[PDB]
RNA sequence: GCCUAUAAGACAGAAAACUUCUUAAAGGGACACAUUUCAAAAGAAAAAGGAAGCAUUCAGCAAUAACAGGUCUGUGAUGCCCUUAGACAUCUUGGGCCGCACGCGCGCUACAAUGGAGUUACUAGAGAGUACCGAGAUUGAAAUAGUUAAGGAAAACUCAAAAGAACGUACAUGACAGGGAUAAAUGAUUGGAAUUAUUUGUUUUGAACGAGGAAUUCCUUGUAAUAUCGAGUCAUUAACUCGAGAUGAAUACGUCC
């Protein structure tokens, strides 16, 4: 039993990678478990806009978003994802965790 | 002791604060129209309760 | 309709009163010497007014072990906790006094009611037997006293 | 087959209204939605003009019984207080408590007010709002720092304002405003 | 200012027994007012009258007590 | 709902050179003593066995005396040490026994002893300022 | 066997997932009977779906409701939606339409929110004020 | 496997399909289209249908021109001037930034019975966490907190609601048990260091405060109001701010005073 999890700041990126692994899993792989979508993490920071204390007290809202997807394979420990890189796009991390 | 005046239609409002409407009302017992100032809210179908009918409230 | 399967089918405060006096007649619960000299937690300002406050608390703690599989002492401390409003600051939640909860939990182990789960405490087969036996008695009196809302007369 | 909801399993809605000027603005028995077991509904009666007239009248009395700082949002408190007071009202006058409240609203609502001063009429919806405003205000003041309970102070307020009694706070206020407006023609 | 009763006397109790059941609406608040006794006492007296069956309860709870006259 | 005996209800009870309201219950009238508060009153009633719901004006002389001895002999009446007011006493002895009109004199004498010792806390008591280290710029503005 | 349907009702945050099944008329909420709802003043409000059309419409039906959100009064309205919807969905799947339409018509003519959720939700707090709309006091001098 | 029922189930510990709830992607879904009326037109007001009909609501971005509005004490962004070995550089110890006759602003808690106190069952969302960070469980005990100590780089473990509700012949209108300032004698935490109390427990002390003058602030619907939870700061310290949910008013649908 093998488990794959991909995390990135871009939602459109992981959907492409999730599809690619599923498409790639026809050969050198038996089945392609659907991408389990772990709830999104949001990293909020609220900060004052002014370098000083003058003026109206106006704040600005920033937020990072983390998208987490979980894939499970069967395959073989030796074969795994083989290349497992596919010149992976920047900011999108893939890690493979078997048992 | 009182008489009722069903609202016919609403002219508009009164002194610039606009808390009082001018409503034209007719009395069912004598089919006679009258113009009265009312403290809102009001709607077209409402029927008032008047203790006096000789006051033609016009605000000049 | 109504049917009895466990203690969730009877009123909790009515069951706790029933389980309180049964422990009293049984007499297997030992009274600590500091019973009158303590309050149930930091937040409170007066000691419990009920003379048998130990026995009522023991029934409530027994019920919590019935419903929840494994409960630590701290989970009981927060369950029996009040709001700390002793000053001008707005009140915030606080824990109960862990000693009285740990002591009564330890006492319930002596009478063979609770057990030692590797991550808390549980009930025993005989402890479950007594708990539901009293609960069924509460169910019968409840039904014979009030009428169900489902069978409440149409009005 | 014939659902006839009541009040808290004790009071019915077969009320009649003397004042025809308030017949259409009072939610009592004209529609099935107005007959409710509880005066607790989460309906949105303040999203359009003249929508609060669709709220049950007993509920409106509860919502005004929720005033001042430390009573905000305690509808369960005001529900219990009104429910207890309705039993007392039935005991005192031996009528339908809903029927008495209908008579209280009619008799404790001014029919004439003054405004810059000039005497102006009071619209039917204002009369209902002011009736529940004056009755609740008097009960709150009477029960403050008093041994009597709110249900006791609400019950005698309604029954006094019901027929004509001038001991009620609402009747005192109503006769005060109309006398001022009468001199302000 | 009122210092109503605290504890009972022969003079107040005799009138308490004779006229409290004869009213229409009975709650610890009013009987405290009319009979000039503390509301804690009104709870004791009303309980005894209930046991002696001269007043019938219409609503008794942890929030308010309402009794009334009984003729049956 | 029983007619109380008129000779039993004392409107005041003179306990430890102070009188207590007889209308209040036993613990809440026992709070009238300057040395005893609410929690101490409840424990004292339980130790000496007086019913907590009885009115203090109906306390018999036998019970009244039984209240007194525990008040000024609390250590031998199984009262915890932490429950006491004046622990680790100076001027010899380690018993609190401050449940009397002696609570202020003990307070007063130390301040005078502290004033003699000329410490910062004692000096602030002399000047009549806030003693426990608080802001005096805006609050404590009793006009003078 | 055991013809069953699944419905759900929603309030501000409360979610009442029900499982309408053939049975003897028992309704359970989180394992406890409907007659032992913790805020007792709201019990006849939760029971009002039963009386709107007659308890016989639920006599052969057993329910198992799970409520896992919101406060306490909100959960009362979620259960009201779950019970009313459960009858409507069940009569659509295993009974003809004219019964379902009659039942839903009876629900609608009394209260619309019995079958449709209330969309009101809490507004986000905004800076400069202690709430959604209110703002901190302004001092001039 | 255990337990009670008249007869269904409950709990523990397995283990397999399942997708209404949950999670989250892609699409779909309202554009006022359509009816009635009002103004040939742009359009307006009901009502019905709908999850949604004020541009659907709340926010983000938000033009031209300007102030010599604040910051050179955020910057190794920076011009000119000042000091530059007895320094206005830098380091060390102690203190102050908390100092109180008073005046003003932002707030927290109250003046109680729509309540305080004693017990019982409760019910969210969004947060945050390790080479010592968040800390389960067991124990020591009156409490703070102490000695041992799992799992967790986390939908996996920690992390948990209280306002309100329910129980009693409790309190009964009295600065009373409302109020908890001010002082006292003592127990511990963090810290190299706690006196000018860091924070906090215990017992005692029981002050103004009885709804507030002239004036003045914020707010139109899950909004105000009420009480609480999380996060920022954080060795230790929230009555502050930024967020989140809990219960859910009244009053307009107006007019330029």
């Amino acid at each position: 039993n093998i488990t794959i999890t991909i995390t990135s700041t871009k939602v459109k990126a992981v959907e492409s990678l999730c599809a690619e692994v599923k498409e790639n899993g026809k050969k050198k792989g038996v089945q392609v478990k659907g991408p389990v979508r772990i709830p999104t993490k949001t990293l909020r920071i609220t900060t004052r806009k002014t370098p000083c204390g003058e003026g109206s007290k106006t704040w600005d809202h920033y937020q990072m978003r983390i998208y987490k997807r979980v894939l499970s394979m069967k395959t073989t420990p030796e074969t795994v994802k083989e290349i497992t890189s596919l010149k992976v796009e920047p900011g999108v991390e893939l890690e493979v965790a078997m048992f | 002791p009182v008489i009722y005046a069903q609202v016919t239609e609403i002219l508009g409002r009164t002194g610039s604060r606009g808390g009082v409407l001018q409503v034209r009302c007719d009395i069912m017992g004598e089919n006679r129209q009258i113009l009265r100032n009312v403290k809102g809210p009001i709607r077209v179908g409402d029927i008032l309760t008047l203790l006096e009918a000789e006051r033609e409230a016009r605000r000049l | 309709m109504h049917h009895f399967s466990n203690i969730k089918d009877v009123v909790a405060i009515d069951f706790i009163k029933a389980y309180a006096e049964h422990l009293k007649k049984s007499g297997k619960l030992e009274i600590p010497e500091w019973v009158d000299t303590v309050k149930t937690g930091m937040c409170k300002e007066l000691a419990p007014l009920n003379p048998d406050w130990i026995y009522i608390r023991a029934a409530a703690i027994a019920r919590k072990v019935y419903l929840n599989n494994g409960i630590g002492v701290m989970a009981l401390r927060r369950a029996y906790g009040d709001q700390y409003n002793k000053h001008y600051n707005p009140s915030h939640r606080t824990l109960g006094s862990g000693k009285v909860n740990r002591y009564i939990l330890q006492q319930l182990e002596k009478m063979g009611i609770v057990a030692k789960i590797q991550s808390g405490r549980s009930l025993t087969k005989e402890g479950r037997k007594d708990m539901d036996k009293i609960a069924f008695q509460v169910y019968k009196e409840h039904e014979a006293k009030v009428t169900p809302m489902i069978l409440m007369p149409m009005n | 087959h014939t659902f006839a909801p009541k009040l808290f399993n004790k009071w019915s809605y077969d009320v009649t209204v003397s004042d025809i000027s308030l017949k259409e603005l009072l939610a009592i028995n004209s529609k099935l939605k107005y007959q409710v077991f509880l005066p607790h509904t989460a309906g949105r009666y303040q999203i359009k003009p003249f929508r609060k007239i669709q709220c049950p009248i007993v509920e409106r009395l509860v919502c005004c019984m929720m005033q001042h700082g430390k009573n905000s949002g305690k509808k369960l408190l005001a529900m219990r207080v009104v429910e207890e007071s309705f039993e007392i009202i039935h005991l005192l006058t031996e009528k339908n408590p809903i029927q008495v409240l209908v008579d209280a609203i009619i008799n404790a609502s001014p029919r004439e007010d003054s405004t810059r001063r000039q005497a102006v009429d009071v619209s039917p919806l204002r009369r209902i709002n002011q009736a529940l405003y004056l009755m609740t205000m008097g009960c709150r003041s009477a029960a403050f720092r008093n041994s009597k309970t709110l249900a006791e102070c609400l019950a005698d307020e309604i029954v006094n304002a019901s027929k004509s009694n001038t001991a009620s706070f609402a009747i005192k206020k109503k006769e005060d405003m109309e006398r001022v407006a009468k001199s302000n023609r | 200012k009122l210092n109503n009763a605290v504890l009972f006397d022969k003079a107040t109790l005799d009138k308490c027994t004779k006229e409290v059941p004869s009213m229409k609406v009975i709650t610890p608040a009013v009987v405290a007012d009319r009979m000039k006794i503390t509301c804690s006492l009104a709870k004791i007296l009303l309980k005894d009258l209930e046991k002696k069956e001269l007043i019938v309860p219409v609503k008794v709870d942890n929030h308010i007590w309402i009794y009334t006259r009984s003729a049956k | 709902a029983t007619v109380t005996s008129e000779s039993e209800f004392q409107h005041m009870l003179r306990v430890c050179n102070t009188n207590l309201d007889g209308r209040r219950k036993v613990p809440y009238a026992l709070t009238g003593i300057k040395g005893c508060g609410r929690r101490y009153a409840y424990l004292v009633c339980k130790r000496a066995g007086i019913d907590v719901n009885k009115r203090a004006g109906l306390m018999t002389p036998a019970e009244i005396e039984k209240i007194v001895d525990i008040l000024n002999n609390p250590l031998n009446y199984k009262i915890p040490v932490w429950f006491l007011n004046r622990q680790k006493d100076n001027k010899d002895g380690k018993d609190s026994q401050l449940i009397a009109n002696a609570v202020e004199t003990r307070l007063r004498e130390d301040i005078e002893a502290l004033k003699k010792m000329r410490a910062h806390r004692g000096l602030r008591h002399y000047w009549g300022l806030r003693v426990r280290g608080q802001h005096t710029k805006t609050t404590g503005r009793r006009g003078r | 066997a055991l013809k069953s349907v699944q419905v759900f009702g929603k309030k501000k945050t409360a979610i009442a997932v029900c499982l309408c099944k053939e049975g003897k008329g028992m309704i359970r909420v989180n394992g406890v009977p409907l007659d032992l709802i913790n805020p007792p003043v709201l019990r006849i409000k939760v029971f009002e779906p039963l009386f709107i059309v007659g308890k016989e419409n639920y006599a052969k039906l057993d329910l198992k409701i799970r409520v896992t959100g919101g406060g306490q009064v909100a959960q009362a309205y979620a259960i009201r939606q779950a019970i009313a919807k459960a009858l409507i969905a069940y009569n659509q799947k295993f009974v003809d339409e004219t019964t379902k339409n009659e039942l839903k018509a009876k629900f609608l003519e009394y209260d619309r929110t019995l079958l449709v959720a209330d969309p009101r939700r809490c507004e986000a707090k905004k800076f400069g004020g202690p709430g959604a709309r209110a703002k901190y006091q302004k001092s001039y001098r």
